């Protein structure tokens, strides 16, 4: 804990630090290796409402998609629980769950993802389409369906978890949590594929 | 010293082997109804296997030597042998099977 | 508590608004001996699509049910939930009894 045994074993022991300098390795704990409860406790600060259920459902769906894309031994759609150590993208999770809460639909009544009312620039291209790897969120047109102009309605599917999502984004942009969210080789792509495995 | 006093006090017969610490000896003395000072003063100096049978199942409190079991019948937990396992030469591993 | 009735107002079990495939069969009917839960159509009563309202009979015990489901698939509770000759099938019939 105090880092005082590193000098005792000069070359007789591997040393795993957080910020390596010359030859010591880097401590890396991938987030997908955790269970659901531990991940919620370390990332979201212990949600207790229906937001926890929504996050569980999103995690399970992402894990199912990852299993569909990448073959895994002895694991099928029938014997996959939430706690199974299968990689899944956290950036995609945050992007989906946040964009489903602030962005506005171009048509009222229905909130289809193909009717996104993104504020377009003067040239025609959107001002901020948004990025997934980058934590920058997309910009959307203001919510005003009055007369005179086109009717744009806000999202009708979002939950009440805007604050935990903002906290998760702040953690994601924090360089102090690289050992969890930006591990060296165990980083998860958008499709859920890592350079190496847990072995 | 961890067993509930009321439960221990109602035990018919006690088999007091060698006892090292003082709290356990005090508890045993306080949970017995047939106390002989000479017999109870010998608790921390009992050989490996001796016993002091006290209770209503014997005529008198008495210091016995329990008959050893026949050879080949001895309790033994098959816990891993650390020295033997660690003394062996290391071999290349395969953690894909473990995963 | 999860599967939604196809029609609002009533929560009949025969009106389970499950997610059907292109061929017509549901995506996940669900199994009993297996612990897979059935798939259901998303809850939405807006215009354009049919009115889907969730069941109003569900209690607030989703977390204990999830915990029990996790325990059922744990191979460390075979002695409790999956006894060899005392495994209760769907209709409540056992190969042997407590005798």
């Amino acid at each position: 804990i105090h880092g005082e045994y590193a000098a005792a074993f000069k070359g007789k022991a591997k040393v795993y630090k957080v910020t390596p300098s010359n030859n010591e390795l880097k401590l890396s704990i991938p987030y997908w290796a955790l269970t659901c409860d531990e991940f919620l406790s370390v990332a979201f600060g212990g949600l207790e409402g229906s937001g926890r259920n929504a996050l569980i459902d999103k995690i399970y769906e992402l894990k199912l998609q990852t299993l569909k894309r990448q073959e895994y031994e002895g694991i099928n759609e029938d014997s996959l629980t939430v706690d199974t150590p299968i990689p899944f993208s956290i950036h995609k999770l945050w992007f989906d769950l946040y964009r489903a809460e602030i962005s506005t639909h171009y048509v009222q009544g229905s909130h289809s993802e193909e009717n996104e009312a993104l504020l377009l620039g003067e040239d025609g291209n959107p001002v901020q389409k948004g990025d997934s790897l980058k934590v920058v969120p997309p910009i959307y047109m203001p919510h005003t369906q009055a007369q005179g102009a086109t009717k744009i309605y806000l999202s009708n599917r979002g939950k009440n978890i805007r604050k935990p999502l903002e906290g998760l984004a702040s953690l994601l942009k924090d360089p102090r949590y690289e050992f969890l969210f930006n591990a060296d080789d165990w980083s998860v792509n958008l499709d859920g594929k890592t350079n190496k495995d847990l072995d | 010293s961890e067993i509930d006093s009321t439960i221990l006090s109602q035990c018919g017969t006690l088999f007091a082997l060698r006892m090292n610490n003082s709290s356990d000896r005090n508890h045993v003395l306080g949970a017995v109804s047939d106390s002989f000072e000479g017999l109870m003063g010998m608790l921390p100096t009992l050989r490996t296997g001796e016993a002091i049978i006290i209770g209503e199942s014997v005529r008198l409190p008495m210091r016995t030597i329990i008959s050893p079991p026949p050879f080949g019948r001895r309790p033994d937990s098959l816990d891993p042998d650390v020295t033997a396992k660690w003394s062996n030469n290391r071999v290349q591993g395969d953690y894909k099977e473990v995963l």
